[PDB]
RNA sequence: AGCCAGGAUGUUGGCUUAGAAGCAGCCAUCAUUUAAAGAAAGCGUAAUAGCUCACUGGUCGAGUCGGCCUGCGCGGAAGA
């Protein structure tokens, strides 16, 4: 998981959801572009 | 086996052993239209345009590509 | 063709002319041949769209001014200095 | 994708091509690798078949133009369309061993005589000989 | 990966040698070739082969004769005299005028 | 670096940076960034922006910069119990007002351009815009 | 949007490289097949292959794609 204030689709697979006031980034075709909004 | 690759068969027509460094800008030989036909006619067995014009227009794609001119 | 009606204006001056890009206006003159000077002014949001055409400097248009067309070139335009916007447009009597 | 301009253009265009068709053949696209569809081709260009696929909401305007509208029932499902200008026939048989030589999906008619033939019967149009039968 | 770089050493040495015993057996062939027939601008024009054969040759040797990273580059040198009075410094002279006039 | 090769005064006074700018036009080029806040750029922060966008076009193109740094600024050493004079000149800077365009480009396509001057604010300590050329 | 099928041929485009076959780097702008496909969009091989998108027909049946201008909000946000 990779925290930090600037999230941002990396691969084409990326999708942006926000789960419970925050955004994250899940990719399903890697697992490194997980990210999150702290 | 096939035919030879148009690569080959072009550096024989032009008379050099391998072809230019930055195509386009850099020409490193020529070829006449009877050659261009020559390479199409012994190539007639892999394309797969149905007619000559057609068959020749494919070399000259692998010409422009090394450097070399169609004079 | 490009058609654009108008206002006469009541009023005029700082005061007066930042009002009307509160209300979405904004103030132009047309001016040159033989008579007065005319103020009028536009709906910003129509002359944003026309002059983003080349062909608003190059042909003629055709202000409405109650009634009265009248045929004018756009002479000059003052921009609003960083959003993309007009403060106003000079129009020369061809 | 387009226009509607671009397609009043293909209303045109293949409304001319079945003025010069004598005979036309509907088929089936899926299935097929681009190495054994150009085989169907290069072989229609010799027997003289203009191939094409169009749309098929489309073709209710573009074959109107008589008498192919016979052909207005098999445009639900996929349409690979034919259309032979010199020699009659020709097709007919190429699109049987275009079916047999893959061994997927339908082919479904083949318009001559101004009539809708189904599958069974398109053995007529298959078995005719060349045209230049009698020399 | 060391295997086909060895190759690639190898290769470069045994195709440009062999190449210069068959190409010089062309040159002194076609060269002669146009002195049977006997024309002297044929005689000249065979000759544009050798040329073409040379600067191949001097390529390979001077791809042994110098090698490592510095043999582009300016030297220095530096001569000097051993240990016996004026015999030796007069030998360490008789040097630099040498290696001055050979530099020259 | 940027930085005038000699003036008349080596020090200058601090002054405000009121109004809106002169140099609002696209003139020289196709494309311009045009500054929307109000600051100033070092001679050091133009320099980093200019790096950005000329690595980003791989050297086509030709890029103008607009804006010159001529203002010197002082600061006193660590520990200086105020007084006893101004300051030396560490740095210059070009001051900066609303709409004053600061780079321009041409001879590439607004596909590349956005990129290369996206890649040059992130530099520069003031909001800017993409501008194009206007025919009047 | 989803769903099924096709994404080829000269050709591993050329040049570099131990290798460079669309996909390390550098130079670049073909026709052919026609439903259409980059002389190549991302994974991946020592390299091919492998997967897959642009592109395109089928199926299905009403609004939809994404920029500009403006309001109020979210994260960014740790201390005795």
């Amino acid at each position: 998981m990779k925290v930090r204030a600037s999230v941002k689709k990396l691969c084409r697979n990326c999708k942006i959801v926000k789960r419970d006031g925050v955004i994250r980034v899940i990719c399903s075709a890697e697992p490194k572009h997980k990210q999150r909004q702290g | 086996t096939k035919t030879p690759p148009a690569a080959v068969l072009l550096k024989k027509a032009a008379g050099i052993k391998s072809g230019s460094g930055k195509p386009n800008k850099d020409k490193v030989g020529k070829i006449s239209r009877a050659q261009l036909q020559e390479i199409a006619q012994t190539k007639a067995a892999d394309m797969t345009g149905a007619d000559i014009e057609a068959m020749t227009r494919s070399i000259e794609g692998t010409a422009r590509s090394m450097g070399l001119v169609v004079e | 063709m490009f058609t654009i009606n108008a206002e006469v204006r009541k009023e005029q001056g700082k005061g007066a002319s930042r009002r009307l890009r509160a209300a979405n206006k904004f103030p132009a003159i047309i001016y040159g041949g033989k008579e007065a000077p005319l103020a009028i002014e536009l709906d910003h949001d129509k002359v944003m769209n026309m002059q983003a055409k080349a062909e608003f400097y190059s042909e003629v248009l055709t202000i409405v001014v109650d009634g009265k067309e009248i045929k004018v070139k756009a002479q000059d335009v003052q921009r609003h200095p960083y959003k993309p916007k007009l403060q106003h447009i000079d129009f020369v009597r061809a | 994708a387009l226009n509607l301009q671009d397609k009043q253009a293909i209303v045109a265009e293949v409304s001319e091509v079945a003025k010069g068709a004598l005979s036309a053949v509907v088929a089936d696209s899926r299935g097929v690798t681009v190495d054994k569809m150009t085989e169907l081709r290069k072989a229609g260009r010799e027997a003289g078949v203009y191939m094409r696929v169009v749309r098929n909401t489309l073709l209710r305007r573009a074959v109107e133009g008589t008498p192919f509208e016979c052909l207005k029932d098999a445009f639900v499902g996929p349409t690979l369309i034919a259309y032979v200008t010199e020699h009659p026939g020709a097709a007919a048989r190429l699109f049987k061993e275009f079916a047999k030589a893959n061994a997927k999906f339908e082919v479904k008619a083949a318009a001559f005589e101004g009539e809708l033939i189904p599958a069974s019967q398109i053995d007529r149009l298959a078995t005719l000989p060349t045209y230049e039968e009698a020399i | 990966q060391a295997l086909g770089k060895e190759r690639s050493s190898l290769e470069a040495v045994v195709d440009t040698l062999d190449q210069m015993k068959q190409g010089l057996e062309d040159v002194s062939g076609l060269l002669e070739l146009a002195v049977e027939a006997d024309d002297e601008e044929t005689f000249n024009e065979a000759v544009a082969e050798l040329d073409a054969l040379e600067e191949k040759l001097a390529q390979l040797e001077f791809r042994r004769m110098f090698s490592g990273e510095y043999d582009s580059a300016d030297c220095y040198l530096d001569i000097q005299a051993g240990s016996g009075g004026t015999e030796a410094q007069d030998w360490a002279s008789m040097l630099e005028r040498m290696y001055l006039r050979w530099a020259e | 670096m940027l930085q005038p090769k000699r003036t008349k005064f080596r020090k200058m006074h601090k002054g405000r940076n009121r109004g809106l700018a002169q140099g609002t036009d696209v003139s020289f080029g196709s494309f311009g960034l045009k500054a929307v806040g109000r600051g100033r750029l070092t001679a050091r922060q133009i320099e980093a922006a200019r790096r950005a966008m000329t690595r980003a076009v791989k050297r086509q193109g030709k890029i103008w910069i607009r804006v010159f740094p001529d203002k010197p600024i002082t600061e006193k050493p660590l520990a200086v119990r105020m007084g006893k004079g101004k300051g030396n000149v560490e740095y210059w800077v070009a001051l900066i007002q609303p709409g004053k365009v600061l780079y321009e480009m041409d001879g590439v396509p607004e596909e590349l351009a956005r990129e290369a001057f996206k890649l040059a604010a992130a530099k520069l300590p003031i909001k800017t815009t993409f501008v194009t050329k206007t025919v009047m």
